[PDB]
RNA sequence: GGGAAGUCGGCUCCGUAACU
């Protein structure tokens, strides 16, 4: 008794199977807009549950199985074998002029016997299912097949690559992570007018395969000149402005890091003294505004 | 608040939502509609078709 | 042959690992030993042959790592899965980061495993590692060379946008087309701006509800940034893809979007004449939103400082002769059309069809005029082809001009005004008509008369 | 001239300074002696000649 | 479900033969 069992006591579902029923049409959403479902191996009703749960109260709903389904609204069931002339009738008298527009498959065989005869009959029920869907669904329509993960189901999805447009395997996660089963959904019905029966028959089907150049120097020394520091320019503005001459500037320029070498010095010594002799000037807005000018590219 | 006429014949106000498109988008469980200018739905047009004719 | 040999356990691999993929681990690792011994021609049928595996294996759930009888049976089988095509990814970016060309017998690895990689991001999306599949149509597209296997990956990416429902693909798609052009200088040849516009989302409710508002905010910061790029012909696409999706978004920034083409204007006003026309039928466009034109009592969008810039361009669009050059709607090159597409517009809305000011259509069918002297033949007969659907129409409203009893006497014509109710065109009477019967008679005269026709069946 | 103005905007000289000269209206721009005294004081690797 | 109320409620297609 699992989580899912569990859920379906609670909603009032009559079995798991119909957890990974909503799971797939959540994943794609097959059952809102189509008017008929032939729901087969529909035991114990759970599928049906889902399919009246999802449609208009004015739609068919058609549940066939081996065993007595217990009556549900919205939904007709009767008992009958699947591969029989009877069973095809009977929904044919059902359906009268309507067309099928999802065809679903819960199909499980009585497992315990043997894995590989097991794996065979899920392979070939999903088969009798198989053409099963083929007259009475509608151009366009939904094919979903639960089958177990076996030698033939390369062959069963193969058939499904021809009959249908649209074909994805795909495991719910609601689904027992034990169990071999993968649920196939195929959409695009082709509706070809003439079928194989090799396409159609298991014996065919499972069957195992075998000048001027002088130039003088002055775009290097003008970089040299051009005003970085807001400091240089605040004494460029004090030059140009009446306040300050040329003997004042020489004479606020004898600071006391005056009358040093810098030439013959190694490079981390007057690293070192660069950063360390840098004297506190006064500066303005203005020449604070006019370096932004300056500095302010295209 | 605009006036007019129902068909139960009682004055009713012009603009009223009574809900039974609501409850018909969930009788059937209808999607969303189109919009004008999107496709028909080939789906849309037979679940709900005319009948044979003689109603 | 070793060919032949390696192509046998190759299927012996296909057939066990699609019969049943659970209990061969070491398929899968010897799958990866047959796919890395590097000969050309098993490099080729490996490559194919287990790109159709993990198109057959993939579940239709994500599997988050492991961490920390059957149920360990099936935990081993599905971090091979993972590590096996994690093993794929790398192996498809190192053999897509090689190069291209080789002998012309066949594609050697480059075109075949893009290939194979479109036709695997087609059905990978619900599975993880999408991105570093993304990364590489990322690395792909940015190349900016057109190819076969460009336009490959360019209809797989396009599928996604117009078949992923979730958008969570979709959503992993464009934010790397975004940092595709963060990173890189606005360069691409404009095909992931129409990978915009096949994106169906812009066309479970609140997660898809915030994942409507990821998408929205994203991509138009991108185009937001194009503007500032001020790119020719990604404006093209861009003025386009703007178009189309300006309604989802809220009231004040769609309006900004108006005020931000208002900018383009004064900024051309500062090619110029195509990218004001491109910007021209854009804004004709917003205004043509159904939901916009039910949003004109829900917003001003107004034009009436729009066909003012037209009227003062149409004496320069008349002078310059190149309008002719090499189910759109403004992505449109020739400005013959975009003028066309216009000055319909501007004359004959879709919306209020015959509430059209009457001095707005006197003084445009008189330039109207003025545009049928200085025009080459083809947009001639276009612009006549026009004026007889503005004036059998309208009629009365414009007729006062032709006839002359019909004509007000307030002040002299003033040909160059710089508003369109400036101009009183009811004082000056139409005489063009009769320039253009000595323009060629055999097309040209045809319009006219068919112009007059209709004139006097009104 | 409007174009020598666009050109002195694009490229500034190297006497210029942003301010409005006192006695004539054109900017007051720095001399080539003074711009060399600035940098002769700022490095103040030889403030005096000779 | 019923009674009441309001209404204007209850009292063409297939096959066959010549013609385009």
């Amino acid at each position: 008794l699992d989580k899912w069992y569990k859920l379906a006591k609670e909603k009032g579902y009559r079995a798991r199977a119909a957890f990974k029923l909503i799971q797939l049409n959540k994943k794609y959403g097959f059952l809102e807009k189509a008017k008929v479902v032939l729901d087969l191996c529909a035991a114990p009703g759970s599928w049906c549950q889902v399919c009246a749960e999802t449609m208009p109260k004015d739609s068919l709903i058609i549940g066939v199985d081996l065993a007595p389904i217990k009556p549900i609204p919205k939904v007709i069931t009767f008992q009958s074998d699947i591969t029989t002339e009877k069973c095809r009738a009977t929904i044919r008298s059902h359906l009268k002029t309507w067309k099928a527009d999802v065809v679903l498959h819960d199909g499980a065989p009585n497992v315990g016997t043997a894995w590989v005869q097991d794996s065979y009959n899920q392979a070939e029920l999903a088969l009798h299912s198989l053409k099963l869907a083929t007259e009475f669904l509608i151009e366009g329509g939904t094919f979903v097949t639960k089958v177990f993960r076996s030698k033939d189901y390369n062959k069963l999805l193969w058939v499904c690559n021809q009959l249908f447009t649209k074909v994805e395997a795909t495991k719910p996660p609601s689904s027992r992570n034990v169990s071999a089963e993968i649920f196939v959904v195929c959409r695009g019905f082709k509706a070809p007018k003439r079928i194989d029966p090799r396409l159609l028959d298991p014996r065919s089907i499972f069957e195992d395969l075998a000048w001027e150049e002088k130039e003088k120097k002055s775009k290097d020394g003008r970089p040299n000149i051009d005003i970085i520091t807001a400091e240089a320019m605040t004494l460029a503005h004090q030059l140009a402005t009446g306040e300050k001459t040329k003997a004042d500037l020489i004479d606020e320029g004898y600071n006391k890091y005056a009358f040093k070498q810098k030439e013959g010095l190694p490079d981390w010594f007057l690293e070192d003294e660069a950063k360390h002799d840098k004297p506190i000037k006064p500066i303005t807005k203005e020449a604070a505004q006019a370096i932004k000018e300056k500095l302010r590219a295209l | 608040v605009k006036m007019i006429r129902g068909e139960s014949g009682v004055k009713i106000a012009a603009s009223f939502k009574s809900g039974r498109f609501e409850k018909w988008r969930q009788q059937h469980r209808l999607g969303r509609l189109p919009q004008v200018g999107e496709m028909e739905k080939a789906n849309l047009v037979r679940n709900f078709s005319l009948p044979s004719g003689p109603r | 042959e070793q060919i032949r040999q390696a192509q046998e356990e190759l299927a012996k691999i296909a057939t066990q690992l699609n019969e049943n993929p659970e209990e061969y681990p070491g398929h899968f690792k010897a799958l990866a030993r047959i796919g890395e011994t590097p000969i050309l021609a098993i490099q080729k049928l490996c490559i194919v042959t287990q790109m159709a595996v993990y198109k057959d294996v993939i579940p239709g759930y994500r599997i988050r790592p492991l961490g920390e009888k059957e149920v360990k049976r099936l935990r081993t089988y599905e971090q091979a899965l993972v590590a096996g095509y994690h093993g794929y990814l790398k192996t498809l970016a190192t053999y897509a980061a090689s190069s291209i060309p080789e002998d012309r017998k066949g594609e050697p690895i480059s075109s075949i495993a893009f290939t194979c990689a479109c036709e695997l991001v087609n059905a990978v999306p619900h599975f993880n590692f999408r991105g570093d599949l993304l990364r590489i149509l990322v690395k792909k597209l940015s190349t900016r060379k057109i190819d076969r296997d460009f336009v490959k990956c360019r209809e797989a990416l396009e599928k996604l946008f117009q078949d992923d429902e979730e958008g969570n693909a979709s959503q992993e798609a464009v934010s790397l087309l975004s940092k595709m052009m963060k990173a890189r200088e606005y360069r691409v040849d404009e095909s992931v701006l129409n990978l915009f516009l096949h994106l169906r989302l812009l066309s479970s409710h609140e997660e898809r509800e915030r994942i409507q508002s990821e998408i929205l905010k994203m991509v138009f910061a991108t185009y937001f940034r194009i503007l500032k790029a001020r790119v020719p012909h990604l404006m093209g696409a861009v003025l386009e893809g703007l178009a189309k999706y300006a309604h989802l978004i809220n009231q004040d920034f769609f309006g900004d979007l108006l005020e931000a083409l208002k900018d383009l204007i004064r900024d051309t006003d500062r090619d110029t004449s195509r990218e004001s026309l491109l910007c021209t039928v854009t804004a004709f466009a917003l205004l043509e939103g159904q939901d916009a034109h039910n949003a004109r009592s829900d917003l001003h969008l107004d034009l009436s400082f729009f066909i003012t810039n037209l009227y003062r361009s149409l004496l320069s669009l008349s002078l310059n002769p190149d309008l002719e050059l090499g189910n759109n709607k403004i992505n449109l090159q020739t400005t013959t059309v975009l003028l066309l597409r216009c000055l319909t517009s501007v004359l004959l809305p879709p919306w209020n069809i015959r509430s059209v000011p009457p001095i707005r259509l006197a003084a445009f069918c008189k330039q109207l005029m003025t545009l049928a002297l200085q025009v080459p033949e083809k947009s001639s007969q276009a612009i006549l082809g026009l004026l007889q659907d503005v004036v059998h129409t309208h009629g009365r409203k414009v007729a006062a001009l032709w006839n002359t009893e019909e004509r007000k006497g307030d002040g002299t014509y003033k040909p160059l005004s710089e508003t369109v109710e400036g101009s009183n065109p009811f004082t000056t009477t139409i005489w063009e008509g009769e320039l253009l019967r000595k323009h060629y008679c055999p097309k040209v005269r045809e319009g006219l008369k068919a112009m007059e026709k209709e004139l006097r069946s009104i | 001239d409007a174009l020598q103005n666009l050109l002195d905007s694009i490229e500034v000289p190297e006497g210029w300074t942003g301010l409005t000269d006192p006695n004539t209206g054109k900017p007051l721009n720095l001399s080539r002696d003074e711009l060399e005294l600035i940098r002769k004081v700022q490095q103040g690797l030889i403030p005096d000649d000779v």
